Order: structure tokens, then sequence, then C-alpha cells
RNA sequence: GGAUUUUUGGAGCAGGGAGCCACGCAUCGACCUGGUAUUGCAGUACCUCCAGGAACGGUGC
């Protein structure tokens, strides 16, 4: 049946290809990597790094590529992204998988349908160049993910990574606080906050609203992070997160003060003098209740946390970008707002009447009675009906000859003794 | 009749025992004193029937027009 | 306003009502309120003639026709 | 001629003959089944029928797709999670295709709903037992290249391989 | 004023069905009956979630964008700011 | 229009008003109002005080209800009576 | 209203309707008047027990609509 | 005569609100329309077998509206001029 | 009788339901070509028989001296040309 | 085109013996000659009956007006 | 500006019991075994009849 050596080897092939197409990307924008790496950078510290000087002239060995635009660099990560799921694929199906009568057997068979008049360079041509839209140059974007786009990704107030839009997260605040006393700004200080946001709460811990909020928001974040960052390996920064908040609570709430002792974690909210009765204390039907309960709110505030420690950049670019606007005037506003739309929705590479029809005397109900007891929509019309082919054939061949003497007629009748008066 | 319709059997009818049955299954007999335009009622000396039996004798009641589903003399 | 009903007129159609109600039969006609007159009529079977629906009860029809 | 969004965002798309919502996918000489995400779980019934495709696999996850006409075509193996991404399949006609042992037909064991199966002009079909093999193996279908499978054929597909 | 649905316009809004359904999108449009434009709109039946410590979203539905007829419409209020884009 | 008030079935309302007696409202939610009328319209919307409110779950049930509006398509019947007496 | 002229937009449009009976009538929309009654084609009929069915041609009268789902093709009327 | 005009008089009252699906909602008014669609705020609202949640804002549509208790403080015979 | 877009059906096992009839009709004649429409009534007169209606006419004559006497639910079909144009022929030609 | 309206018209002087569907209950139907109606389909029924599908059981009742309100469907019976 | 497509309502009400498993009444429908009739050129509520089976589906109380 079908030699399992093929097939291995095009999974070997495709793979090959894939590598390669993310290499030529790679290749003529630097900064895909760099910038992706620079993060990854500040979420697995190991992480070695290229040297600043190659990052900044956004050149690999010696030649110094253009600098792009975000839209793009953002574009081909997600397209390297789903690129990289294609390949972890390959491999995977690859893993699960991994004589001279037979020769001649197969070779034989091969003579099958000789006259097969056809063309064939269509393999690796059509993999490479799925790989690789318009008819030309008009589209970066590969066959393989034509219909890729970011809009439906980012909102025109993220301006794909460069903000994130937190005014909705302010409204559902102030509805939240049930006041009006909280600014944009005030309300982006309040997130500042995320021991802080543990021991300086907003609100209290434990009031609904709060944390149904807190559970919406930092959802939020999260997505906003993954999808600003296409290239890390989410999985691998979702356990990271994990293992760190199953592991450094455990012990001692990993929030530890030289005079309270051990704090607990949205569970319980309360200190505890040693470690000792910290441990019996994480036995007891109270905190076995808490983090019964409070479970998912917790890990969500922690994720809220670790995530914009992530984003810091992006939290004070936006931040900076309020102020900014808020500082500006009406035309001014208006403006950058324009700008932003651009942004948005730009290419991420650049190369009758009866008034009439009653004055003229038409569309009025009228009837000839010699033609079929014809209808006829106009006046005029019916001139031109009595010059005519049929109106001339009803007369002639009913005996009532031609021309111009008959022209009035309407009925049949009259005209009969009028032809008997002709003749 | 030569046609007889809604508004005038019901001015005939007034002055009159009636029962009204309501579409939700209750049933209310007594003396119509009157009918509006969009054909609320009002009895006089009425009687409730649920079940077809007599539950309770209520005197004088408005009945809401889009309660009613049909009205009999009797 | 009318229905926009004449691209159904004396087609074959499969009427649902209110109370889990389906009859089917010719459309014969309509008003302004969506009462409909319906022809051959079949209560879901028995025949029980031309019939008049109010519009009010109407949920949806069906054409079983083109 | 690659099955891409494209391809398949032309293609000419109706209700059948039997009530059900299909897509055209006759004729293009298809060799892979790929892209199916692009018909948004929209479709009843696909027809592959005309096409060079190989392996019956590759599909996204879709709730609505019920039949799958598959004619003419050159199937010699059928992929291992169908029924993860095709939960309700009734109806799999893959008349005149290349399956040829017995055991390339136990994949669609895993198929729940597969209530009607054509499998006529394989070389399979000619193999010793083919009919009994496919009621044990494959119970859940009531109709078997368009023969009622009937209570004696189980019985008797019980003995042999119980 | 009039203002009482312009000034929620916009934003992110929690609409009760008569069914007892929870219609979650962004309010655009609305008129005189209350049927009403949502955007980017979710239902949800089980819950409306305010931190359930088990999980806050059982049966949500992704729908898009709804048009709503006012006759089934009972109640709305605040669920979120505006989204900028 | 006031000698529709004033005639009709709806002079029940108008008179219950006059007079400052006492009305049973029998009513959509299974529960009856009894009180007197201070004001009311063509709906039937009413605003009542002293109102006792009854009804049913067997077990009897009441309360009071100094001050309170009632959306007049709850009606089912209003009683005028020997109740006020 | 502002919300019917943006169903007239999504006529020659695949829309979804549910009924005040919880029946889903997915297909294209031909005709919608002002009353929301609507004319649709080619239509999958989702009922309350699961099961589906198909339909060629089918009117429902505006009143007995719960709700419908356009296209985002059209959500791009942002003055209001 | 028109006692929708009456309800649109009780701007920043607190009220309790029974709905016609048994629903409870007690708050201050913001506003009543022409429709008896009411909008509120500082809502605790108590659907029939639940605990009450708390809104900042709600808003009603009007013919949902079962009956309004009202204030005991509040004077009715002012409230009725027009 | 000559070719003709739509095929007529008898000798056929009158005991299967209709739409399961008309199922099963349309998968085995999908492979000559596209079906676009299926008349099968079980009215004492219609039982045991079908139209089957092909957008192709070499797909019909195809189908017609391919399955002659196919058994199909127990029974040898019998195949031939209808007598007349089927209407939605009619319709879609003018 | 036959109107609604006219249908009824015609019920109306034919003193065809009519039967009415009820809205949103299957278990009572009503029963009547209509002599005359008005404008909301508010109709008056002669010799009129409550007809109950389940208990087969009828119910006399004499000069009906049936409000329009309950009429989801009229048809024409021979008795 | 309360009379059929929206805002003056057609709503209201009814489920536990027995030892994870099983369930009262009425109506309609395919439906499943046997056997049996029919060989017929159409556009469809449905479709032979006879006997047996329903730990089947839907609606209402």
């Amino acid at each position: 049946m079908e030699t399992i050596l093929e097939q291995q080897r095009r999974y070997h092939e495709e793979k090959e290809r894939l590598m390669d197409v993310m290499a030529k990307e790679m290749l003529t924008k630097k900064s895909t990597l760099r910038d992706q790496i620079n993060s990854d950078h500040r979420t697995r510290a190991m992480q070695d790094r290229y040297m600043e000087v190659s990052g900044n002239l956004r050149d690999l060995y010696d030649d110094k590529d253009g600098l792009r635009k975000e839209e793009l660099n953002a574009i081909s990560g997600p397209n390297e992204f789903a690129e990289f799921y294609n390949r972890l694929k390959q491999i995977k199906e690859f893993h699960r998988k991994h004589f001279e009568e037979l020769l001649k057997a197969r070779e034989n068979p091969s003579e099958e349908a000789q006259n097969l008049v056809e063309f064939t360079d269509e393999e690796g041509y059509g993999r490479y160049l799925d790989l690789h839209y318009i008819n030309l140059k008009a589209s970066e974007k590969l066959d393989y993910i034509t219909y890729l786009s970011i809009f439906d990704q980012l909102f025109d107030i993220p301006k794909e990574r460069k903000n994130a839009e937190y005014k909705r997260y302010l409204e559902m605040l102030l509805e939240y606080l049930q006041d009006y006393t909280d600014r944009v700004k005030p309300l982006q200080d309040q997130n500042e906050l995320f021991e802080k946001k543990w021991e300086n709460g907003t609100f209290p811990g434990w009031p609904k609203e709060t944390s149904s909020a807190l559970t919406h928001a930092g959802a939020h974040l999260d997505l906003s992070a993954f999808s600003s960052w296409e290239e890390l390996a989410s999985l691998g920064l979702d356990r990271l997160k994990s293992a760190l908040l199953a592991l450094g609570l455990k012990c001692g709430g990993t929030l530890e003060e030289r005079a309270q002792r051990l704090f607990s974690t949205k569970g319980k909210s309360l200190e505890s003098l040693d470690t000792s009765l910290f441990a019996k204390n994480p036995k007891s039907k109270g905190t076995k209740r808490d983090t019964e309960r409070n479970k998912d709110i917790a890990f969500l505030e922690a994720q809220i946390y670790e995530y914009v420690e992530i984003l810091g950049e992006q939290r004070h670019l936006t931040h900076e970008n309020v102020q900014r606007k808020q500082a500006r005037t009406g035309e001014e506003r208006e403006e950058e707002e324009e700008e932003q739309i651009s942004e948005s929705e730009s290419e991420d590479e650049e190369n009758i009447p009866y008034w009439l029809y009653k004055l003229h005397g038409l569309n009025i109900n009228y009837n000839c009675e010699i033609c079929g007891n014809y209808t006829y929509r106009g006046p005029k019309a019916f001139q031109r009906h009595f010059a005519e082919w049929r109106h001339a054939h009803g007369m002639r061949c009913l005996g009532i000859p031609n021309t111009a003497h008959f022209a009035n007629v309407t009925q049949i009748e009259d005209a009969v003794s009028l032809w008997a008066k002709l003749k | 009749s030569l046609p007889l319709n809604p508004k005038p059997f019901l001015n005939g009818l007034t002055g009159k025992p009636v029962m009204v049955k309501l579409k939700w299954g209750m049933e209310y007999k007594g003396y119509l004193v009157s009918v509006d335009g969009y054909m609320n009622m009002q009895l006089a000396n009425t009687e409730e029937y649920i079940d077809g039996a007599l539950s309770g004798h209520l005197g004088e009641v408005l009945i809401r027009c889009n309660n009613v589903l049909y009205i009999r003399g009797v | 306003h009318p229905p926009e009903l004449k691209k159904f007129m004396d087609k074959k159609l499969s009427l649902k009502l209110n109370g889990g109600r389906h009859v089917q039969g010719i459309l014969r006609g309509f008003d302004p309120f969506m009462n409909l007159v319906i022809d051959e009529c079949v209560e879901m079977q028995n025949n029980i003639g031309m019939v008049v629906i109010r519009g009010n009860s109407i949920i949806m029809l069906e054409a079983l026709e083109r | 001629v690659k099955l891409t969004a494209e391809l398949i965002e032309q293609a000419a798309q109706y209700t059948n003959a039997v009530r059900d919502r299909e897509l055209d996918l006759r004729g293009y000489k298809i060799p892979v089944i790929e892209n199916l995400g692009a018909t948004l779980d929209q479709f009843d019934a696909i027809d592959f029928s005309d096409n060079e495709i190989r392996k019956l696999d590759g599909f996204p996850l879709l709730r609505r797709l019920k039949t799958l006409l598959v004619n003419n075509n050159r199937i010699c193996r059928i992929g291992e999670g169908l029924d993860q991404a095709l939960p309700c399949l009734t109806e799999l006609i893959l008349t005149n295709n290349s399956l040829v042992e017995l055991g390339d037909l136990d994949p669609l064991a895993s198929l729940k709903s597969l209530t009607y199966l054509s499998i006529l002009r394989n070389p399979v079909t000619n193999k010793k037992h083919y009919r009994l093999y496919v009621i044990y193996k494959v119970p859940q279908v009531r109709v078997l290249d368009f023969q009622k499978v009937k209570l004696k054929e189980r019985q008797e597909a019980e003995k042999m391989f119980k | 004023k009039s203002s009482k649905m312009l000034q929620h316009i916009d934003y992110r809004m929690r609409c009760i069905l008569q069914d007892g359904r929870i219609f979650i999108g962004t309010f655009k449009a609305f008129d005189k009956h209350m049927n009403l434009i949502l955007c980017d709109c979710d239902e949800f039946r089980k819950i409306k979630p305010k931190n359930s410590k088990q999980a806050e979203r059982e049966e949500k539905r992704v729908l898009g964008l709804v048009l709503l007829r006012g006759e089934n419409l009972v109640s709305m209020t605040v669920e979120g700011p505006p989204p900028k884009d | 229009e006031e000698e529709e008030f004033n005639t009709g079935p709806l002079s029940v309302l108008t008179q219950s008003v006059k007079n400052n007696t006492q009305v049973l409202i029998n009513c959509r939610n299974n529960k009856k109002l009894l009180g007197r009328v201070k004001a009311f319209d063509r709906h039937c919307n009413m605003v009542l005080e002293n109102v006792k409110e009854m009804w049913t779950e067997p077990v009897n049930k009441d309360r009071y209800i100094s001050k309170m509006f009632l959306r007049g398509d709850s009606v089912i019947v209003v009683l005028r009576n020997p109740l006020i007496a | 209203g502002v919300p019917i002229k943006v169903l007239h937009e999504a006529e020659g449009h695949i829309v979804t309707c549910e009924t005040n009976t919880g029946e889903v009538y997915r297909g294209k929309l031909i005709e919608a008047e002002d009353n929301m009654n609507c004319q649709m084609s080619n239509i999958t009929v989702t009922y309350r027990d699961g099961r589906v069915a198909q339909l060629e041609q089918v009117y429902i009268r505006g009143s007995k609509i719960r709700f419908l789902i356009l296209p985002d093709m059209l959500k791009n009327m942002l003055k209001s | 005569m028109k006692l929708v005009r009456f309800l649109m008089k009780l701007s920043h009252e607190t009220v309790t609100i029974e709905l016609k699906n048994g629903t409870q909602v007690h708050g201050t008014i913001t506003g009543v329309d022409v429709s008896m669609n009411t909008h509120l705020k500082a809502v605790k609202m108590t659907l029939k077998n639940r605990e009450p949640v708390q809104l900042e804002t709600l808003s009603i549509r009007g013919n949902n509206i079962r009956y309004f208790i009202l204030p005991d403080s509040l004077p009715l015979d002012t409230l009725l001029v027009d | 009788i000559r070719p003709n877009h739509t095929i007529y059906i008898n000798n056929m096992n009158d005991k299967i339901k209709k739409e399961e009839l008309k199922r099963s009709l349309y998968a085995l004649f999908s492979q000559f070509g596209h079906v676009v429409d299926i008349v099968a009534l079980k009215t004492m007169k219609m039982r045991g028989q079908a139209f089957v209606i092909f957008k192709e006419l070499g797909s019909s004559t195809n189908a017609l001296r391919q399955l002659q006497g196919f058994p199909f639910y127990g029974k040898p079909m019998r195949i031939q040309y209808a007598k007349t144009d089927s209407d939605i022929i009619s319709k879609m030609r003018g | 085109m036959v109107q609604p309206i006219n249908l009824i018209f015609r019920y109306l002087q034919n003193r065809s013996r009519i039967q009415v569907w009820l809205y949103e209950q299957v278990n009572m139907r009503i029963e009547g000659c209509i002599i005359g109606f008005d404008e909301y389909m508010n109709l008056v029924l002669d010799d009129a009956e409550e007809i109950h599908s389940k208990t087969k059981s009828r119910k006399q009742l004499g000069r009906i007006m049936l409000k329009g309100d309950n009429i989801t469907l009229l048809q024409s019976v021979s008795n």
C-alpha cells in the first residue's frame, strides 16, 4: 500500500519549506524576531538576546534593513504564528508515523494510463508558493493565510498593540463604584496598583461587583497580551504563571512581612504570626471554604497582576496617550483621531417622472376598438398605431382599404358605412 | 335578523341580566349597567361562577375589556 | 401598509399557527392586518374547506410551491 | 487546484432535492481536503464527487455536516479522528473509489450517527465476507450499499468474528 | 432631554429578555419601540456572573450583530464601557 | 370624555375617587388589592391609598401598603361594594 | 426607525431569525417590511428539540419574531 | 388625567417596583418617560427566586411594570395638581 | 422515447418510506451528475416509481445504461427515459 | 382575490353555521351563526355552543357576542 | 396617541414518588417484525392490506 517513506519524506520537506519561509521573513525585516525576542526576554529570563546595535540598526549581520510599520510587523507575526501551527501539526503526525519482485511488480503497474498528456510542475512549486495573493505585488500575505485580517483581532483604539483600550473598563468601573468621582486618569491610577493590589485594594476584595469586574478586566488584559505577541508560546507562559501561582503560595503565601508574617492571597485576606500557624491554617474549615469559593477570582487577580507587569510599556504608552488627547483642543483631537483611523484602515503593504408623462399626454388610459379592443397609454401613441402594420392589416383584411381617409377610426362598425360611402 | 351588529346587540342587552366569560375561565353573572367604546363592562348585583358553580356574590363590578372572552344574555 | 403577499396568491401554503397548530391550503386573499383567506384548507388530516385565518395568530407561513 | 477558501466562496450553494443545504465542490480536481473552515459550518451536505482526493481526512469541526457524497475520487484511506470533527455524519457515499482492505474501513466504526453507507465499486467489495465484516465492525449502519442491514446478517456476523 | 437612552449608546449593555435570557452586546441604536441594535453580542442563560468561584460562564453563545425587537425586551443595565474601535 | 368617565363603566372608578370609598381590585398577578382610589385613567392606571394586598400561596397572606401606583393592564376586575362602610 | 433601515440594508444577505416560539430559521433575506414581516429563501430550520429541516421559501410575521442576527458586513449609521 | 405625567414628576424619589414577571426593583428614579419607561440609579433588584443584585443603573421598559410602591411621605395631593 | 434529462424508474420496493427512498435515490444517482430533483409519491397510482432529474443530459443517459436492473432494496430496478419533460427542466430552460 | 372581511360578510348572508378557533385554547372551540360583526372582528353569534374537543361535550349558550381577541380561525360547518 | 406587527398584557397555574435506575391520563405521528397486494409516466398533508410490537417522539392538564 502507501509507502510510509514517501509520506515521512513529504513531511520533512514541508517542515523545511515552512522553516525557510519564516526564515525569509525574519530576514527581510529582523524586527519580526527582535520585537518578539525582547518581550520573551522579560518572561523567560534565561533567553539570550542579540546585540543592541543589531536591534537598533535593524540588521542581522551586515545589511541594515528598512524599518517597517507596526501593522505589518504584527501581521507577519500572526502569519508566522499559523505557519508554526502547521509545522507543529506535521511534526506531530510524523512522530506518530515514524523485494525485487515487488519492484518490478510496481514498475509494471506504473505503465497504467500511458496516454496522460499533462505537464506536472506543482509539488514543490505549489508549496514553496503556498508559503511565500495579488497578481504580482499588492498583498504581503501568503496564499496560506490569505484571509488573515488583524482588524478582526485588534480594535482601532488598540492600534495593533500600541495601546490598550481601557475607557470601556472605566465605564464599567463607574457602574461598579456607584458614583462619578472617578476619572479615566484616576482609574488608570487605580490599575497601577496591579503587594499593593492586595493590601491597598480599590474596593473590598470580597465585594461582588468588584470581583466580577476584575474577572472581565483580567481576561481582557490576558487576551490582549497574547494577541499582541503571537510569536511567543502561549502555553509555555500560561503554565509558567500557573506553576508560580501554585508553588509560590503554598509555603508562605509568597507574600511575607517582617512584622505581620504571612499574608493569604484572595481567600482569607489575613496575616499570620509564623509559618507554623500559617500551615495549620491551610487545612482549617475557613481556608477550605474560601479557597473553594474564591479560587477562580484569586487566580484571575493574579493573572491580571503578572500580565499587566509584562505589559508595563503598553500601560505607560496608553496612559501617556490619554493625557495627550486630554490636553488637545477640538481640531487637534479630531486630526489625531483621523490619524488613528487611517492607520487602522490602511493596507499592511503599500504599492420616470409623472410630471412629464402627463404633460406629454402619455400613461393615460385609452382603447382602440378595431384592434383587439386594444389598450393604449397615450394619445400621441394612437396616430402611430394608425400608421401601423397591424392597424392597416385589420382595415384592409376587413375590406376597408388603407391610408388617410379612415385615420380617425375607432370602432369597426362606422368605417364600414364609411367604406360603403367610398365604394 | 337583518344585520345585527356587536354594538347594538350589547346596547339592547343593557338593563338586562348577562353573564360574561373571561379568557381565564371565570364567569360573572349580573345586570349590565353599561358598556363603553372599548367594550369595558359594568355589572350590578354580580355573582361569580367558577367551574360553573356559584362562588361569590359580589355586587357592583367593572370588567376591563381585554379580559372578556364573550358575553351572553341570560 | 399591505403585507407583500401578491407573490403567494393562489399558491399552496403551509401555515404555522399559535397553539402549536398547523394547517395547509391555497391563498385566496389578505388585508393589511395579515388576515388571510385560505381555500381547500386542511387541519394537520381533515378537510375544512375555505376558511379565514386572523393575522394576529399567524406565526409563520411556508410555500409548498415555487 | 487546491481546495481553498476562495474556491469555496464562489462555489454553487443551494438547497438540494432532499431539502438540505448543500455545497457543490464537484469536478475541481481537488487532491487534498482542506480549508473547510471557510464554509462556516453552514452546510448539511457537501458534494465532493468527481475529484482526486486520496484520503477522507482534514476536516475542521463541522457540526451541521450530515451528508458526504464522495463519488468518483481515489479514496484509499479513511482518517482516524473523523467523529471528533464530524459528530453527526449520517450518510457517507463512497462509490467508485480505491478502498482495498477490510481493515481500511475500520475508522468508520467511530462515526456514531453513521446510518447510510455506500462503498460500491471499491475493490474491497469483492473480499470474502466484506458485507458481514462491515456489519459487525460498523453496527450503527442501517443501510449498506442500498440494501437493508437485516437481523439474520447481524447474527451471522456475530458468529464469524465473535 | 430624551437622553436616557442616548447616554448609554456605544456602551456595552446587559439586556434582559422576556423569556429570561441575557443578551450582552454593544448598544448602537434604538427606536420608538425599543428595538435594539447590539454589536458583538453574546447570549447567556444560566447566570450573569458576579465572580462565581466555580465558573462565570455556562451556556454562552456567540451571536454577533443582533437586532432585538422591543416587544420582548424587559430591561437594561450598563455592563462595561465602550470598546474604542 | 369626562362624560364617558362619569357614566360609562369607569364611573366605578369615578365614584370611588369622589366618595373616597374602598374598592377591591382583582389583579392579573393572582393578587387582590383592597383600598382607596386617589386617581385613575383610561388604562385603569391608579394611585392607591391604604392598600391591603391579599393573595394566596394552601396559605393565605396579606400586607399593608400606604401609597402605590398600579399599571392598568394588570387589572382583571374592579369591584365596588358596601366595603368602605 | 433606525434599526428598521439597517434591517432593509440586510436584504439580499444571509440572516438568522428566531421566532416567539424559538424555532430558528437561517437563510437569505429576500424582503423585509416596515413592521418586520420577513420573506426568506433556501432555509435551514432548527426546532426546539434540536432537529433540522430544509425549506425553499418562507414568510414570517414581524410580531412573531423575537430577534434577527444580521451579517457583520453591516456594522461599519454610526452618526446616531 | 394622564397619570404617567404624575410618575414623570418622581425623579429623585426612591421606590419599589413590582414587575409583571414577578421581579422586584428598589432604586432611585432618574427618569420616567411618556411610555412609562423608567430609569433608576442605586438599584437593588431581586428577580423572583434570587438573592438581590446591585446595579448602579437600570432601565425598565414601561409595559413590564406591574406597580410602583411609593414613599409613605409622598404628598400626593400636590403631585395630582397640573 | 428519446433521451431525456429525467429518467423514470419502476419496479422499486414500495415498503421503503418516501423520504428514505428519495435520499437513497439521490445518493445512488449522484455518481453520474448533479440530480436537480426527485419526484416520487406513494399513491396507489405512483407507488414503486420515481422520476430522477439531472442537470446534464449525458448524466441521465449514463445513469440509464449503467444502473439498468441494479438491485435496490432487494429488487432489480427498471429504468427508462421519461415520456415528457419535467416541469423544473422547462422552467430552467425558458 | 377574496378579502377575509368579505368572506365573513358571506358567512353572515349565508347563515352558515360557523366554528371559531380560539387563541391559545385548543381544548375548547366556539360555534354559532354569525348575525353581525364589527371592525374589530367582534362577532354576534346565534344559538352558540362551547365545544370541548377533549370531553366531546357541548355547552349551550344562545345569544353570544365573542370578542375578536380570541379569534384564531373561522370555518363553516354543515350542521 | 388601550382594538391583530412592539408601550396598557393570553396570561396564570400544575411534578414528586419507589428501590444511579424507572414512572399518570388524553390526542396525533411516523415506527419496528412477519406475511401480503399492487408493475402503475409524475409534481406530493399522508398513503396496500392482515397480525403482532412500542423500556418511541411531540403537545396539553
